[PDB]
Parts: C-alpha cells; structure tokens; sequence
C-alpha cells in the first residue's frame, strides 16, 4: 500500500541526508540557502539548525 | 596538503559511524524492512537461549546453534579471502611496484670496491638491482670494481645499506649525487683489463668522471 | 659603580651583562664560603646545616651564634 | 646581511661608512667589480643590482632568472659577468652591451659556487646536486663535470694568479683540491667539525682559509 | 634590559630571576616550567606538613601579581605567569617591542585569565525531585 | 543592501502566504535592528528567542491600517524592543502616503515598540507621528486579505490572524 | 590556504580549518539533547 | 601493602582533607575525624608497630 | 613569505614528509610537543631535530630554539602553518614547536636520518 | 660556549664515554648538574668515572 511506500521513501531520504556534505562556513551556508530560495533564519534557529535545514533541502532536491 | 586528526577525533568519528549504523539497522527493523535480530547463540549460550527447547531434541538444537556459529564464521571469512586475493593482485603489481617516484631526479651512487672476484656477490648485486628496479652498470679492472647505481632515493638507500653492511678488499661509495636523467642502461657487467677501454665505455655514456675519480682514489690509496 | 654614578664607546650593555654574570660569580663564591663555614662549624654545631637550609641564613646564624 | 642592506665599511672604523639600500629580499652575495667602481649585489628578489662608488645608485637591475640569484661571478677582464640563480640556471651577461651571452644549463639543484677562471676561457659552476660543471667560454659548452663531494657544493674557486688548482668545498665537512684541466683531486682538507660554508685562497697561493659551520676558521698552508 | 618582562612582573622580581638564572639570554633559554622554580629555597618542614612549607615555589610565586590571588588559586597562577614571563624573555633577549607592546599584549591576557578564574560561578538551576513511579518499566536482562 | 524580512500570514489557521517586508536600515537603523532581533532572535529573556514570531494583528481597520505584532500583551498595548523598552523615532523623512509600508506603531512620541502597523492606504495624519520601519516588497495580496478581514469591536478581528513563521529573507 | 577535510574530503581553507573540524564531527544527538 | 606503607612513611608529607563531625553527648561535643582509608591503613599499622 | 625571517623554511614537498614523520613519531611516542619540551629535550641531549612553525605573532618565543640548537648541534626546520604542525603532532590546538627524541633501537632511525640530511641540504 | 658545543658534539658522536660524561658534568652549572645531567649519565653507563 501507500503507507509502506511513503515510509520507505522517507527512510531512504533520511539515509541520503546522512550522506551529504555541507560546508561548515556560516557565510557559505547562508549564501547557499539564499540561492536555494529559502529564508536564512527560521524563527531564530541556531546555526546547527540552519545547517540541518540546508542539508534536508539539498536532500529533497 | 593532507591533514591528520587527533586520536580523540578518530575515536569520536568511529563512534559516530558505529552509532549511525546501529540506529540505521534499528530503524530498518522498526519499519519492517528487516527481520528482528536473532539472539547470538554459542555452546555456552545454548542452554540459556534454547534451554526450554533443547530438552525436546538436543541434537537438532546443537545442529542449529553450530549452523548459526558457522554462518557467522563463514560470513566473516568470505570478504577476508576475497581481499587477500586482492593482496596477491596488488603485491605483484600495485603493492610492490612503486619505483620510488624517480621522475625528476635520479640518485646515482658510484662505489669502488677493491676485491670483487666472487660471482655470488655480483649475482646478489644484480638481483638487488633488478628487484628494486635500479639502473646502472659495473666495470671490472685490476683490483678495481666500479659499480654505479642510478635510481630512486629509497633504492639507493637500500643498495648502499646492502653493499656497506650486507656485503663484505673494501667497498666505499666514491660519488653519491643526483643527476638530471639516466645515463646507464640495464644492470650489466663489463670486464676491462685496460683503463682505456673502461674510460671509453664510461665516456660512451658520459660518465668518465666516475672512472677518473676511481683511478684517483686508487692512486691516493696506493700512495699513502 | 661608575656606570650607576654616570646616570646619577663602552655602551651600557656590557656593564649590564658583566653585572648579570657577576651575580652568578658571587653566588658561586658565596656557595664556596658557605661550604667552608659549614665545614668549620660542624665541629661547633654539626646539626645547624639540616636545621637551616639557606646558605645566607646559615651565615647570618653562625655570625649571631659563633 | 640577510635584511637586504649593504654595509660598506672601512679598514679602521668599526661602523659601516656607507649603507646602500634598495633591496627588500635577503642579499645573498655582494661582490665588487674588478675595475673597483661597480658592485654587483645578487639577492633573492630574482634580480641582480649594480651599484657604484661615485654614483651610489642602481646602475643595472638585471632580472631574468626564474628564482633568486644566489651567486654572481664576473670575468677577470670585467667584460662579462655570470650570474647564477636558484633555479639551476646561469646567465652570462655582458658588461658593455647589456645582454646575456651564455645560458649555463645542466645543473639539477641550486648553484651556490660560481667563479670565472683567471685564464679567461673557463667557468666553473657548483650546484647543490653534489656536482660541479666546468664549461668553456670559447667552446660554449660544458667541458667537464666534477663530482667532488656528496653534499651541496657551496664554495668553488680557482687560484687568483693562474688557476692551476680549484678548491671545491661542500657540506660534507671536507674540501677537495682538484686541478685546472682534468681537475684530478690532489688534497683532501678534512678535520672541519661542520659544513664548509665559505673558503678563500691567498693572493700568492700559499694559504687557504676555509670557514666551517662550527664557528671556526681553519687555515691550510704548505709544510 | 628587559622592558616587556619588567612590564609583566615586578622589577625587583625580574632582576632577581635574571640574577639567579645567569642572564637575560640564560633565562630566555630556560623552559617555562623551570623559571617558576628559580630561587626556590628548600625550606625544612619543622614537623609541619609539606604544604605549609609551600615547596616548588619560586620568585615568580612571590611576585606582586601572584600574591594578589587566593591561596587555592596561587600555584596555578604562578605557572601561567612563568609561561608568559618566559615569552617576554624570549622576546627581550632578541630586543623586540622595546616600548613593551608584547608586555601589554601578555599582561592583558594574564589579567583576563585571572578574571576568568576568579569569575563568580554561573546560575545553575536545581533539579526538582522526580515524581514517584508507578506501572512497569521494561528493564533488560543478560550478562 | 537593506535587510529583507519574511513573515508567513496565517489567518484562521489557513496560510495566506508569506509577506516579504524589507526594513529600511538607511532611514531607520534602529527599527531595522529591532526587526532583525524580533525576526529570529538569539537570547531575549533568559536565553529565549522572543520576538515577532507567533504574534498576531490586534487591530484591523479596513483599507486604513493593519496594526499588531504585540508579543507582550497581544492586544496592541505591548511595547518591547532591542533597546530594553520603548525607543525614540529614527527619522521623519519617511512618510506613510503609500500602501504596504509597515511603520512602528506607537501611542505617541518615543514609544515605538514591537507593535508594527502596515498602512493599507495613504494616511497623511500618520506622517511624522510614526516612522516607517520598512516597505512590503512582496506579499501584498496577503496584506490585502488580512486588511479585509472582518473586525469586531475596536477593530478586533473575529478570526485568528497570526504569524506562523518569521525570519530574514 | 586549502586543506582537505579528513572526515569530508573537500577543499576547505585553513583559516577556518580548526573550526571546520569542531563543527564537523558535531554529534546530532547533541542537537537532540 | 607493607611496601606502600613504607613508601608513605618515607616520602608522603602532604595528605588529603580529613572530615570532622561532632557527636553530641548533650554535655559536650566530641570530635570525630574522617580519614581516607589509604592513609588509615598506614596509620593503623604505624600505631600497632 | 609571511615570515621573511624564517631562513631555513621547508618547501611544500618537504612539509608533507616532515608531518608524516612527526605523526609516525607520535605513534611511537618519539615526539615532544611545545617549545618548553623541545628545550628540555635539547638540554637533556635526547632530541635529534626540531620542527617549528613560522606563524606566531610573538615569533621570538621560538627564536631561542635555533640558537640553542647551534649550541647542541641539532638541525632545525621551519613550517608554514602551526595548525598543520599541531595536527601532525596529534593535538587539535595549534603547535608552534615540536621535537623528535632518540630511542634505543628505534625503527624510525633511517627515516629520521634521511630527514636530517634534507635539513643540512636545506641550510644555505 | 664553543667548549660546550664541542662537548655536546662529542657526547652525540661518542656516547657511553665515562670520562667524557663525567667531564661534561663539570661543564654543566651546579643547578643543572644533579637535576638532569647525572641521572641520564647514570642511565647511559655505570663506569667508575
């Protein structure tokens, strides 16, 4: 059914997320996130949260 | 340039990778993609894991636990054997064929031995030159053995330690330096009783200065 | 003393260096003096060495004791 | 010095009389002209400057080497000057035309010892590759190669009277007294506790002073 | 003689340490862990403990800045000062920053370290006592 | 360049889109700094990113004004900024004669706090009383839908129109 | 400068190098905590 | 244990902090001292010897 | 470049071998980090060579080591980045000076000697 | 200083020399003789010197 398919899709999406390289420079991360079209800061998130958001966005695309 | 990492960072990276793999396996079990892991049973573990059922039919239980142990052991062995075949492969072509990076500079060591009448030492020197892929030549004359070896720095350091410590009338390096390109061909010997023939053979490749330095060293040894 | 009194081509650097070597020279000769005083006073008082470890304090002590 | 400033001092005053500046790189060599007026300074700025006594200005800042010029060797007549760089290259420039004549290629490491022969036809350049190339100025080719030692040769100079013998000094704590022609070695000056950095011969040729890396100067005289 | 090193510590202490060391060059060649041991008299314990003697304490330990610290913070302070003192010598022996710029650049960080060590403790929330437990909590078995 | 902010408008639980409002730091550096501190926030009250995130518009006068952003009281009486309380006006060079401009809403001089008022039309009486904190460069349809929301007594909207997310764009 | 991350294998400048390491191996369960 | 005791007798001069408590006898407060076991064994052997 | 005073500065090729040897010595516990430990080893006469970094704002804090080396007849070499030297030393914190120590019958001997020769080939 | 350099050179090139090591002690200053020289010297060899 669709439930197994979607949970497996999210499973390999997370697995891809764990295996994607993102630079540790905050400025470069900000520039990359701006290029991707998303706001740099999400309700005052921390830099680690910003890096995680960029990693997830890269994983989805 | 490549950068190392401290032992603390090595331990943390290994621990993070192992924890990542364990979480991956556990969440794979969560989603049903993987069967729940079976208890690891050995001979000592037998009566603890399958105690209530080993009394039903002990020999079948013994067979099952031995099959599990052998399955783990054989799983470990396959990869090891395949990568040991990989060892043979590289050792004969990728783990022993280096050449010491001799591309921009050839270390040339020319030594002058006094007594080299034994063919066993010449055969061992030829085997050491062929095993280390070091070029050069050898000229024989009256109480003179001019052995020039041009190659890499590690091959020259091995040949100097073999000729100075592993081979025994005295052997001393007359000229140890660097050259732009190679001058001598394969490791061969040339017997020249006259000094003019050895000088012409050295000047055919442009290495008459080594023969002149060997003659000057012999004259200095015979004078004092 | 002359260098000190001047400020009160022979630059001041050599005077400073020779003074900072004189301190070690006089420390060594004072160590010799203290050793000799210890050797002499061992007859009078063979225990004050362990009791008084400092050399200058030893010399002042034997001066005030005799 | 290594700061780039040249200090021209007198034989009586302990202070330098002239402070010739204009070089930011470390000044490797500074040699006066055989006429006595000019002075060639070779530094690590990949160029060679020329000063004068009555002018005290840059006469010719002749660049051209890929690396810094380590040693410079002028001719006995003063018509040519052979500047050797740290990129195993040696340019023989003309002191009357202002152009390079000979390219002293063939060395492997950086050339540290270069000195023209007093006969006016030979030129010996010693590099750090445990060799020494003696070339001919008339034949325009390398006449011989002299592997004098097994270390980096830093001092190579013949006799100032006739040049019948050449003193080759390397970092192997020993010097070799070769010869003008075949350069067959005659004397092995050993006993130095450190690397032979500099060496010089007398004007008559009876005493040779060779300094070492052990902060001592040793003279070798005939006995 | 030693502008930066005179800036770091007391002038009398600087003179004493150079005198016992043998010179500016002699002191600059010494390891930092050895300078703090300069002028450490072997005070004999008169039945008291070794801590009362305060052993392994040098002229740097008795300097002006080090003596202005609580005793529990003294020894450590000495070490720090010694290290920085060494740096000053390793500068002063080569005649650099004769105005004392390295001296200030080291004394300000010494003051910063002293402030950090003496800083008031931060605010730490207290853990409320956990609630009483009921039901069942799965606890594993095994070896 | 001028800092650009973004705020997702959520009216009645339904997202009407994000509103890109760039703060004019040249004419109002203090208001732009307060908007940057209230957009994401690092540590405002005991290490908590308090700001304009989660606030709602408490006053909605149709084709006149949309005032809100009060995170203290929620009814428009809250006054908070990065200067530890209310701050003075930056400059009077900016006018509210253009729709979409978000000014610092206040009850008088030197009382500009966290309350921001987006002008839905040209208000000549608001010029000089409140300084314009920024201009809406994008998302004017969400502001027009929030300004046309039904408002009850004292211009209080009967439907919850709050900001779901806020940050720097 | 330019250095290759031993844990990432990307060319990174040396000025941030040490910092690149510190936030390079940061454990995500620290974010969870 | 005896070797450690001898080493502590010969070299050890600085010791760890010892706690103090007071037994209340409602007439006087008797001091009770808490010493580390490592030093306690050495002191006990020393007392016995 | 950045440190013009560092006359015995190693090239890019030599730095890789130097750091590899430093890491190997750290594996064999034949390395002493820090200027004070290098000075202690030199005074003890147990070191063989010193690897120092050319980036340090009070640079003279390392300048005592070369002269002492000339007193003890020990080669010394300069390196560009202190962070790389510290990473080779096994310490994340930057290190400006490290020393390599002698052990009886050490397996690194030949490599040590090789690098030693290079330093003498680098001097002038 | 040159004597110390030569001494250091001699110790480096000729270890296990009892007379050289003992005379090197006498080169070393009193604060640096017992603390460091004699211990490594006894480690090197047990010559009557």
């Amino acid at each position: 059914s669709e439930r197994q398919a979607e949970v497996l899709a999210e499973f390999e999406r997370r697995k891809r997320a764990r295996q994607i390289n993102v630079s540790t420079d905050d400025s470069e991360v900000k520039a990359c996130l701006r290029a991707l079209g998303e706001p740099i800061t999400l309700f005052g998130e921390g830099p680690a949260e910003r890096r995680e958001r960029l990693r997830n966005i890269l994983s989805v695309v | 340039l490549g950068v190392y990492l401290t032992k603390k960072e090595q331990k943390k990276l290994r621990r993070q990778t192992r924890r990542e793999a364990q979480k991956e396996l556990q969440e794979k079990v969560r989603l049903g993609l993987m069967p729940p892991p079976e208890p690891k049973v050995r001979i000592s573990n037998l009566m603890r894991v399958l105690g209530t059922e080993a009394v039903q039919d002990p020999t079948k239980v013994e067979a099952h636990v031995r099959a599990q142990m052998a399955k783990r052991q054989k799983a470990h062995e396959e990869a090891n054997a395949a990568r040991k075949l990989t060892a043979e492969q590289r050792k004969v072509k990728k783990i022993k064929k280096l050449k010491e990076d001799i591309s921009q500079g050839v270390h040339i060591s020319v030594y002058r031995v006094r007594n080299l009448s034994n063919p066993a030492k010449k055969f061992k020197i030829e085997a050491n030159a062929g095993q280390l892929y070091l070029t050069g030549v050898v000229v024989l004359h009256k109480d003179v053995n001019v052995v020039v070896v041009e190659g890499g720095p590690k091959a020259q350091k091995k040949f100097k330690r073999l000729m100075l410590h592993r081979i025994k009338n005295k052997c001393v390096l007359v000229w140890e330096g660097t050259a732009k390109d190679r001058s001598f061909g394969e490791m061969k010997f040339k017997q020249c009783p006259t000094e003019n023939m050895a000088r012409e053979h050295f000047k055919k490749h442009g290495a008459e200065h080594y023969w002149d330095l060997a003659l000057s060293e012999s004259v200095l040894e015979s004078t004092d | 003393k002359q260098a000190k009194a001047s400020e009160v081509a022979a630059p001041e650097y050599r005077v400073i260096v020779d003074a900072n070597n004189l301190t070690v020279e006089i420390e060594n000769e004072l160590n010799i003096i203290h050793k000799f005083i210890r050797d002499k006073y061992s007859k009078r008082f063979p225990e004050l060495e362990s009791l008084v470890p400092n050399a200058l304090d030893y010399i002042r002590t034997v001066k005030e004791l005799g | 010095a290594a700061d780039g400033s040249v200090k021209l001092w007198s034989l009586d005053s302990d202070e330098p009389v002239a402070d010739i500046e204009g070089h930011t790189v470390r000044v490797a060599r500074v040699m006066w002209h055989p006429s006595g007026r000019f002075l060639g300074t070779t530094c690590y700025d990949r160029s060679w400057r020329l000063w004068d006594l009555e002018a005290q200005e840059e006469i010719l800042h002749q660049e051209g080497h890929s690396m810094g010029v380590y040693d410079i060797a002028f001719h006995q007549d003063g018509s040519l000057a052979g500047t050797g760089g740290l990129d195993a290259f040696g340019r023989v420039w003309d002191l009357r035309t202002g152009r390079c004549i000979m390219f002293l290629e063939g060395h492997l490491k950086e050339i540290y010892g270069i000195n023209f022969s007093p006969n006016g036809y030979h030129i010996a350049t010693g590099s750090g590759d445990n060799t020494c190339k003696v070339w001919d100025l008339r034949q325009r080719r390398c006449v011989y190669t002299i592997p004098a030692h097994q270390n980096l040769v830093t001092g190579v100079k013949f006799e100032p009277i006739h040049g019948n013998f050449l003193l080759t000094g390397a970092y192997d704590n020993t010097a070799k007294i070769w010869t003008h022609p075949g350069w067959s070695p005659l004397k092995t000056l050993a006993g130095h506790e450190g690397k032979v950095m500099g060496l010089d011969i007398s004007s008559d040729g009876q005493l040779i002073a060779t300094c070492s890396y052990d902060r001592t100067f040793k003279l070798w005289m005939a006995e | 003689i030693a502008p930066n090193l005179s800036i770091i510590i007391g002038a009398s202490t600087a003179a004493k340490i150079m005198g016992v060391a043998g010179g500016l060059t002699n002191l600059s060649k010494m390891p930092a862990c050895n300078i703090m041991l300069l002028g450490a008299q072997r005070k004999t314990l008169s039945g008291f403990s070794s801590t009362s003697v305060l052993p392994h304490t040098g002229y740097i330990y008795h300097s002006d800045i080090v003596q202005s610290l609580p005793p529990d913070l003294r020894r450590k302070a000495a070490r720090l000062v010694a290290a920085k003192c060494t740096l000053a010598a390793r500068v002063d022996s080569f005649h650099e920053s004769t105005e004392g710029k390295v001296g200030y650049e080291l004394k300000d960080e010494i003051e910063r370290k002293f402030d950090k060590w003496q800083e008031p403790p931060p605010v730490k929330q207290v853990k409320p006592l956990p609630a009483p437990l009921d039901g069942q909590r799965k606890k594993r078995g095994g070896r | 360049v001028n800092p650009v902010v973004f705020f997702d408008v959520s009216i009645g639980g339904q997202e009407v889109g994000r509103m890109k409002i760039e703060l004019f730091a040249d004419v109002v550096p203090k208001t732009a700094e307060n908007f940057r501190q209230f957009c994401t926030g690092e540590f405002r009250k005991d290490g908590v990113p308090i700001g304009y995130k989660g606030s709602t518009f408490h006053r909605v006068i149709k084709d006149f004004m949309i005032q809100g952003g009060d995170f203290v009281n929620g009814d428009g009486t809250g006054v908070a900024s990065i200067y530890r309380g209310p701050f003075a006006d930056e400059n009077f060079k900016l006018r509210h004669s253009a729709p979409g401009l978000l000014s610092m809403a206040n009850s008088g001089p030197s009382t500009n706090g966290c309350q921001f008022f987006i002008t839905c039309s040209k208000c000549d009486w608001l010029d000089g009383k409140h300084v314009v904190f920024g201009k809406i460069i994008d998302g004017l349809l969400v502001m027009r839908k929030i300004e046309n929301v039904p408002t009850g007594p004292n211009n209080k909207p009967k439907l919850p129109v709050v900001i779901s997310q806020c940050g720097e764009m | 400068e330019y250095l290759v991350s031993p844990i990432t294998g990307e060319k990174i400048p040396a000025s941030k190098m040490q910092e690149h390491m510190r936030i390079g191996l940061l454990d995500p369960r620290w974010l969870e905590q | 244990a005896l070797s450690r005791i001898k080493r502590h007798l010969l070299t050890q001069r600085a010791f760890k902090e010892v706690g103090i408590e007071f037994m209340d006898l409602y007439s006087h407060l008797v001091p009770v001292y808490d010493v580390e076991p490592l030093e306690k064994i050495t002191d006990a052997y020393l007392d016995q010897y | 470049d950045v440190n013009p005073k560092a006359y015995p500065l190693a090239d890019a090729h030599l730095t890789k071998k130097l750091l590899d040897l430093v890491q190997q010595s750290c594996n064999y516990k034949q390395l002493r980090k820090g200027a004070n430990e290098a000075t202690k080893t030199l005074n003890r006469g147990i070191s063989e060579f010193i690897v120092m970094a050319a980036d340090a704002e009070p640079l003279e804090i390392i300048l005592h080591l070369p002269l002492l080396c000339e007193d003890k007849n020990v080669p010394y070499v300069f390196v560009r980045s202190k962070q790389a030297l510290g990473r080779a030393c096994g310490v994340s914190r930057p290190v400006i000076a490290c020393s390599v120590t002698i052990k009886e019958g050490s397996q690194l001997k030949q490599q040590i000697q090789s690098i030693q020769q290079s330093i003498e080939r680098l001097l002038v | 200083n040159i004597a110390n350099t030569l001494m250091a050179k001699a110790l480096q090139e000729c270890p296990n020399s009892g007379i050289l090591w003992s005379e090197a002690i006498f080169l070393e200053a009193r604060p640096q003789r017992r603390t460091k020289s004699v211990d490594a010297l006894k480690k090197c060899e047990h010559d009557p010197h």
